[PDB]
């Protein structure tokens, strides 16, 4: 399946 | 690294993983 | 990994997942060689034939994982990349010769029971262990068959293959910078890396000092687990001078 949401801190 | 390649949950505790014996047995 | 088995927890603490920011997806395997350096295949980052050319800001490195899709809170560590270094002579136009890249993490990762670096081989270790018949280990979250995905990290042990046999199995020109591995059609055993596993480590455990060494990098193959075909790996020791150069200079 798809991946689980990772903290937003790692996407900026 | 000083302790590179020594796994906390295996080598460091002197425990072997399920199939590492397969590798070692292949090294004539 | 095709025909492998679930890895034990902490079995490959150097395993790294190359993760794409958007869309969030698994791109390749990689390995931790220090608190700030990750080793992978150049083809994971650059391969024009497939319109692939990722920069530092396009991805994340996830360390200490076991589950492929879950965000393992308090266990895994996600890091951003500061810089990517691809071998100046990486030959993507023809045979992936020198398929190797280094990635510098923005900040060092702290080691733990699940995060720990693998050793790079020395000339003597490579000479002693890189022999036909000797088995190495490959790990990854890649596909379970050529044509689905595992729930946790998979593992498979494979024997290094005689150079002539590697050469006679393909039309691609192979160089001294690669070696191949896998079982022969008559050996009655299977196994291979597959899509999503490339860039990952091929390791061996030295019987002299009990340490794990990364002898290869999953580089290329034609299909996954096909009879009479073999997986090709970048010869890490052969390219160690370049590795030390980059790390020492940068
Ligand atoms: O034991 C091994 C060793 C390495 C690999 C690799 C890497 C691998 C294999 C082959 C090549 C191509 N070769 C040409 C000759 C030498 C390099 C490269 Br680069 C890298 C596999 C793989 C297969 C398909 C894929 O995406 C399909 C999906 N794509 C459809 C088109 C774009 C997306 C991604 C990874 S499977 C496999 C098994
Ligand atoms: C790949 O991306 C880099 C950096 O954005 C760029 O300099 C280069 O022109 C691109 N294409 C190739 C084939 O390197
Ligand atoms: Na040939
Ligand atoms: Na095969």
């Amino acid at each position: 399946g798809d991946f689980e949401e990772i903290p937003e801190e790692y996407l900026q | 690294e000083a302790d590179c390649g020594l796994r906390p949950l295996f080598e460091k505790k002197s425990l072997e993983d399920k199939t590492e014996r397969e590798l070692l047995e292949s090294y004539i | 990994i095709v025909e492998g088995s679930d890895a034990e927890i902490g079995m490959s603490p150097w395993q790294v997942m190359l993760f794409r920011k958007s869309p969030q997806e698994l791109l390749c395997g990689a390995s931790l060689i220090s608190d700030r350096w990750v080793l992978t295949a150049a083809h994971c980052l650059l391969y024009p034939p497939w319109d692939k050319n990722f920069t530092e800001n396009d991805l994340l490195v996830r360390i200490g994982k076991h589950s492929r899709t879950r965000y393992e809170r308090n266990i895994e560590k996600i890091s951003m990349l500061e810089k990517i270094y691809i071998h100046p002579r990486y030959n993507w136009r023809e045979n992936l010769d020198r398929d190797i890249a280094l990635m510098k993490l923005k900040k060092p990762v702290a080691f733990s029971d699940y995060i720990h670096p693998v050793c790079l081989p020395d000339r003597e270790t490579a000479a002693s262990l890189l022999q036909a018949g000797y088995k190495g280990r490959v790990t990854g979250w890649g596909n379970l068959k050529e044509t689905g995905q595992p729930s946790v990290l998979q593992v498979v042990n494979l024997p290094i293959v005689e150079r002539p046999v590697c050469k006679d199995s393909t039309r691609i020109r192979i160089t001294d910078n690669m070696f191949c591995a896998g079982y022969k059609p008559d050996e009655g055993k299977r196994g291979d890396a597959c899509e999503g596993d490339s860039g990952g480590p091929f390791v061996m455990k030295s019987p002299f000092n009990n340490r794990w060494y990364q002898m290869g990098i999953v580089s290329w193959g034609e299909g996954c687990d096909r009879d009479g075909k073999y997986g090709f790996y970048t010869h890490v020791f052969r390219l160690k001078k370049w590795i030390q150069k980059v790390i020492d200079q940068f």
